[PDB]
């Protein structure tokens, strides 16, 4: 058994100025919301700001790669559609492997824009961030990231950035495995 | 690993959480020691089983304690009552458990527990026994294991090399027992040995034993659970529950004995079965109709005993029967009730309040 | 269905920012309407679940031996049975429970009334005038510390098209606006008027009442990151999370009779209520109502003497048969029934498991407290007059604020005072030497370095007597970390004159540890400046108590435990954040000591090239906002070394 995925998600990635590829992400729109519409909104921009043309700051090799902070540069900002910050929802599913997507938060009830991509089982985590989504394709493509050249403060030298955005409506909602990738 | 075992009287020298125990125990194991591996293992045994009995008894007085009658204006606020019972009965548990010495070690993490109740340790149990000249030891830890898992291609392959071994043949014996099987067992080898009295006295004296430890069972079932969502008061406290019965209802099976292989079906009716049956062939009508009524109670669709029970009613005037003797045995309503009322409540709840968020991978 | 208030303020706000006025009021109020709508829901669906099932109680079942172990699994399973079946219709009723919960920033926008300032700066930009006086009128009276605003309405008054009738609250209970009016009216000596007003006031009240009860039926709170540890059975959960919610309920008392024009909630509103009725009754010239409202309230004091004069006055004008006729009114006699029961449960829960309770009414009887509750009492009453005798004969032996409040006695023998308030240029502040000795120092050090396995690691107490029984680090390093933390305790409550008592808010064994690999060029301090009450805004030099920032805290202590390092020291600044006023040097036996308010703040300088490991305490002077994990500590330690 596993949870069911109702939206997908895509992005472009680029780093300097060379394509990469895309990632497709699945997004759980049942076994938690609010944290999805969350990500859908800033994702379309329906609202104006959003995740288009961000960059990401934090490149930690073997442990994670995080991004999505759009109002500065530096990962000290960012703002949802609910206000500043919005409480956790519920902590039902765990950082299970590679490819598990979770929101970032700087202390409780602080989420906010900022995600990161998971890319070794972190179970110290358990419990302390909200799960919402997992990679579905282009696994290969966010490990092209990971092994860039990145100095003391893990911002990557050549910087990455988020060309397109979009998504993609779900007919039927399937079922995926809590093994990884 | 359980000769010098007492429940009152335990050894303070070897009082230690009992994860530390399974520990070292564990660790020495990898190290290629063995004597000191089983000391330890049949320790963390000891230390398990007597957590257990310490937790099933500061649960006989406190789901026994009579309530005393209270005050007149109470009597019209239900909800009050109800809730000042469960304060009350929170308040004995919480005072009853700082008394046991048990309870004042570091209690085990909840996977410990699970792998304990899944008798893992006598893997390792049984290869250190064999690693150390043990065999009887060995074979009864590996026969005691494959009990509970009937699908282990591993402890196949190791029992029959250890079937292969001239003499080990009788030591067959189960390191985890209990009082009721026992006594089941001989009443029906004393009942195949047309014996009845001895047979009927055994049977007897299984019953309320098999009865004390379900409702022990039941009781141990009402643990702790994890915090992943943050719900409403009602429908907080109806997930727990929820839980707490998917634990309750494997209880009756759980303690089901396996004979050749094959657990027994229908125990209580099969122990009520031998007794009426028993009870007939000695001309004993009194205590024989309600044997045969109970067992109606718990198999309701048969052909031979209601013929039985059809010749008992009509010919109530021959030996000599009230209408009393047509009822079923108080002990036997109860277990229905329960099980009964415990698979209507679990058939409810998986309809309306268990979520529908997940599904089955294709 | 409705869509979330925070969203819609959100977008309200953004619209403010860019200047689209009919974006504005629309948003703010569509989500005005929206949070009313889900708040009716709420109400609707809890009062009708439980209006369709009743608990109907167990019948009379009496226990009989021999057969104990099954009626107790019936009675469990019935009591689950109508459990479930009421948890059952609340799911089907409710919905999607997402749109129920909110961030408490907004909550607290919410109270303090801000899209009615967003709607009437639109509405007069959008040439609504009365509906902008409305609003500045309902922003007025939510906060009346607003001096624009008071212009705002002034500036409306002068232009036509308004009256002085014309103003509306929007926000303020019903049950409210009527007792106020009631007593203005009577206070007139106009009494004819003022008898309809309070009734209504009494009907409002009670209907108010019991929906503020139905509504406190919520998620459990667990101090912060404390459900990860969180191991209470079933019966011991059910039992927390009821009395909880049996907590949230009778603070309600002390909800439905607090204004926001005033600064404390009104003294005792059911029985002032049935007084002021029993004076205006008496007045107009009705009698038989007049004795009905005394004998009312002297249901509730039955000690108070002029009340008894005044019904002796009725009863002699009347005639003795009429007085003995009519008794009190039933709706009174339910309400104190029912809040009598509930107290006495509360009050044991306190008793026994530890969980405080603070009562909100000053009619209950002494009956319903326990006997060892009330021994607590007396003590703490004994010494509030001892203080109060002490402080006296300072005065009469005569800066007043420097000398009635500080100089305490300072129990303990081996401890000197190196520094007082007039040396460290400020008020409530005190440097003690010697609390604890060199052993403690290495065995605290020990504890706190061998538990982590720049930089920052911090242990509790709770936290480090579990890991001393679990066999991690050695339970005399727990017992003698809380052995000092009750003696530090003692000593500031000793010193500072308190006379109500201190309670504990949190403790903390921190360790910063420098790392000389980034050691060039920094140019920050270990610690900002800050103050532990407010939140610090150095752009105008004030704070703001609000809920982001802990502001029950009312004392603050520190205890040094080493000092071989570089920097690190401890230093007091002025409201503006960049000018020294006092400097102490880190040596274990040192205890700086001070209150938390916004006289006070304070910074770490930088730490380079060394540990600097210290204990941080906070104190409380509200039992309601205690540490809760001290109570678990203590259970501990009670039964780990005298079990
Ligand atoms: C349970 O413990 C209490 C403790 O005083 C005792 O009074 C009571 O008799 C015990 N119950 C049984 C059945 O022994
Ligand atoms: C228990 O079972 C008997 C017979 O099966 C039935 O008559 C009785 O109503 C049951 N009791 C309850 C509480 O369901
Ligand atoms: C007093 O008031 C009640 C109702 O409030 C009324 O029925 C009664 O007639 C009044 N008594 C007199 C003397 O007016
Ligand atoms: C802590 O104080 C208690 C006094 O109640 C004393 O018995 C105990 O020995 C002390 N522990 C240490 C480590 O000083
Ligand atoms: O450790 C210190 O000197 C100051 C700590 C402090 O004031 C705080 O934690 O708020
Ligand atoms: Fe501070």
């Amino acid at each position: 058994k596993g949870p069911k995925v109702t939206v997908k998600v895509y992005f472009d990635l680029r780093i300097g100025d060379e394509d990469v590829g895309r990632v497709i992400f699945g997004l759980f729109g049942k076994t938690v919301p609010k944290t999805v519409d969350n990500f859908v909104a800033l994702a379309t921009g329906e609202k104006g700001f959003g995740y288009k043309n961000s960059k990401f700051h934090r490149v930690i090799k073997d442990f994670m790669i995080q991004g999505g902070d759009f109002t500065r540069g530096d990962g000290t900002g960012g703002k949802s559609i609910y206000g500043e910050r919005f409480p956790d929802e519920n902590f039902k599913l765990k950082h299970y492997g590679p490819g598990w997507v979770s929101m970032a938060n700087a202390g409780k009830d602080t989420n906010g824009s900022q995600f990161f991509i998971t890319t070794v089982k972190t179970a110290w985590l358990d419990g302390k961030h909200v799960v919402f989504g997992k990679v579905l394709e282009g696994m290969e493509v966010v490990r092209k990231v990971e092994s860039t050249k990145t100095d003391s403060r893990d911002k990557p030298l050549k910087d990455v950035i988020i060309a397109d955005c979009g998504k993609i409506e779900v007919e039927k909602p399937f079922a995926i495995a809590k093994e990884a990738a | 690993q359980y000769e010098r075992y007492s429940f009152r009287s335990f050894p303070r020298d070897e009082l230690m959480p009992l994860e530390s125990a399974y520990r070292h125990a564990l660790d020495k194991y990898s190290g290629e020691h063995w004597a000191e591996s089983v000391g330890y293992l049949e320790i963390s045994l000891r230390l398990h089983r007597l957590l257990r009995d310490s937790e099933a008894f500061c649960h006989r007085n406190c789901s026994a304690a009579p309530q005393p009658e209270p005050a007149a204006g109470l009597a019209s606020y239900p909800e009050l009552r109800l809730f000042g019972g469960l304060l009350r009965r929170a308040h004995c548990l919480k005072r009853c458990k700082q008394g046991l010495p048990a309870f004042r070690q570091s209690q085990p993490s909840r996977e410990v527990l699970a792998d304990f109740q899944r008798r893992e340790p006598y893997k390792f149990l049984q290869f250190a026994y064999f690693k150390a000249n043990n065999l009887p030891k060995a074979i009864a830890a590996a026969h005691t294991f494959l009990l509970k898992h009937p699908d282990d291609e591993m402890m196949k392959r190791n029992m029959a090399y250890y079937k292969s071994l001239p003499g080990a043949e009788d030591y067959i014996k189960d390191l985890e027992t209990k009082s009721y099987e026992s006594l089941f067992i001989r009443a029906v080898r004393a009942y195949n040995g047309e014996n009845w009295r001895t047979s009927i006295t055994d049977m007897e004296l299984a019953l309320p034993d098999f009865f004390k430890a379900f409702y022990e069972c039941l009781a141990a079932c009402e643990g702790s659970r994890e915090i992943k969502d943050f719900k409403d008061f009602y429908l907080s406290i109806a997930d727990h529950y929820v839980e707490v019965l998917e634990c309750k209802i494997q209880c009756e099976e759980n303690l089901t004995p396996v004979i050749g292989g094959y657990p027994v079906e229908k125990f209580v009716a099969t122990m009520y079965h031998y007794l009426q049956f028993a009870y007939y062939k000695l001309n004993d009508l009194k205590n024989a109709a309600p044997c045969a009524v109970s067992y109606l109670l718990f198999d309701q669709n048969d052909k031979v005993m209601q013929q039985n029970l059809v010749y008992y009613q009509y010919h109530r005037d021959t030996w000599g029967l009230s209408d009393e003797h047509f009822q079923p045995r108080p002990e036997a309503v109860q277990f229905f009730n329960v099980t009964t009322l415990q698979k209507e409540l679990y058939d409810f709840a998986k309809e309306n309040i268990m979520d529908d968020d997940e599904g089955e991978v294709v | 269905g409705m869509v979330t208030p925070d969203l819609l303020f959100a977008e309200g706000t953004a619209a403010y920012a860019r200047g689209d006025w009919p974006g504005v009021v629309l948003s703010m109020e569509r989500a005005l309407r929206s949070r009313a709508a889900l708040r009716a829901l709420r109400l609707r669906c809890r009062t009708q679940c439980a209006a369709d099932f009743p608990w109907e109680l167990d019948p009379d079942w009496s226990p009989s031996p021999a057969q104990a172990s099954g009626a107790a699994a019936l009675r469990d399973l019935s009591f689950f049975g109508g459990l479930l079946r009421r948890a059952a219709c609340l799911r089907r009723c409710l919905g999607p429970p997402a749109a129920h919960s909110l961030s408490e920033e907004m909550e607290l926008e919410f109270r303090k009334r801000s899209p009615y300032n967003y709607l009437q700066v639109a509405y007069f930009k959008i040439n609504k005038l009365e509906k902008a006086v409305a609003a500045a009128h309902t922003f007025f009276v939510g906060n009346p510390e607003h001096m624009e605003m008071q212009q705002n309405l002034d500036y409306y008054q002068t232009m036509s098209g308004v009256k002085e009738a014309d103003f509306k609250d929007l926000e303020t209970q019903p049950h409210m606006q009527e007792f106020r009016l009631g007593v203005r009216l009577y206070s007139e000596e106009q009494p004819q008027e003022a008898v309809p007003h309070l009734e209504a006031a009494l009907q409002e009240y009670f209907v108010a009442y019991e929906e503020c009860r139905a509504l406190c039926e919520g998620p459990y709170d667990y101090d912060g990151y404390n459900y990860l540890e969180y191991n209470a059975d079933l019966f011991q959960a059910i039992t927390d999370h009821y009395i909880q919610v049996l907590n949230c309920k009778q603070n309600c008392v002390t909800e439905l009779a607090s204004h926001p024009s005033r600064e404390k909630p009104f003294e005792d509103f059911l029985p002032s209520h049935y007084n002021y009725l029993q004076f205006a009754y008496y007045n107009i010239g009705n009698y038989t109502q007049a004795v009905e409202c005394a004998k009312t309230y002297l249901l509730f004091f039955p000690n108070d003497e002029v009340m008894n004069q005044n019904l002796a006055y009725y009863a002699a004008m009347l005639g003795e048969e009429h007085t003995r006729s009519i008794g009190p009114r039933e709706s009174a006699k339910e309400y104190r029934q029912r809040s009598l029961l509930e107290k006495e449960l509360l009050f044991f829960a306190y008793d026994v498991f530890g969980i405080p309770f603070v009562d909100p009414d000053s009619w209950t009887p002494e009956e319903v407290i326990p006997k060892r509750l009330q021994e607590k009492q007396k003590s703490e009453r004994e010494t509030a007059v001892r203080i109060s005798q002490e402080i006296g004969n300072l005065m009469k032996e005569i800066d007043v604020s420097r000398l009635t409040r500080e100089g305490g006695p300072l129990l303990y023998e081996g401890i000197s005072l190196t520094m007082n308030s007039k040396l460290l240029n400020g008020s409530q502040r005190v440097v003690m030497d010697g609390v604890i000795s060199d052993h403690e120092c290495q065995e605290l050090q020990r504890l706190t370095n061998v538990a982590a396995t720049e930089k920052f690691y911090g242990v509790t107490v709770f936290k480090a007597l579990k890991l001393g029984q679990e066999g991690k680090v050695p339970l005399q390093s727990a017992h003698l970390y809380y052995n000092v933390t009750e003696k530090v305790r003692r000593i500031m409550e000793s010193y500072f004159r308190l006379d109500t008592p201190l309670y504990f808010s949190y403790s903390h064994l921190v360790c910063r540890t420098a790392i000389e690999e980034v050691q060039a060029e920094r140019k920050d301090d270990s610690h900002p400046v800050h103050v532990d009450n407010c939140i610090l805004n150095a752009e105008t030099l004030v704070c703001v108590k609000e809920p982001p920032a802990y502001t029950f805290r009312d004392y603050s202590a520190i205890l040094y435990l080493n000092g071989d390092f570089d920097g690190g020291n401890f230093y007091f600044t002025e409201l503006d954040a960049k000018t020294v006023t006092a400097e102490v040097q880190p040596q274990c036996g040192r205890a700086v000591g001070f209150s938390s308010g916004t006289e006070n703040p304070h910074g770490v300088k930088a730490v380079t090239r060394g540990q600097r490991c210290a204990i941080a305490l906070w104190f409380t002077l509200d039992p309601r906002h205690s540490e809760r994990d001290r109570v678990q500590a203590d259970d501990l330690v009670k039964m780990l070394f005298s079990p």
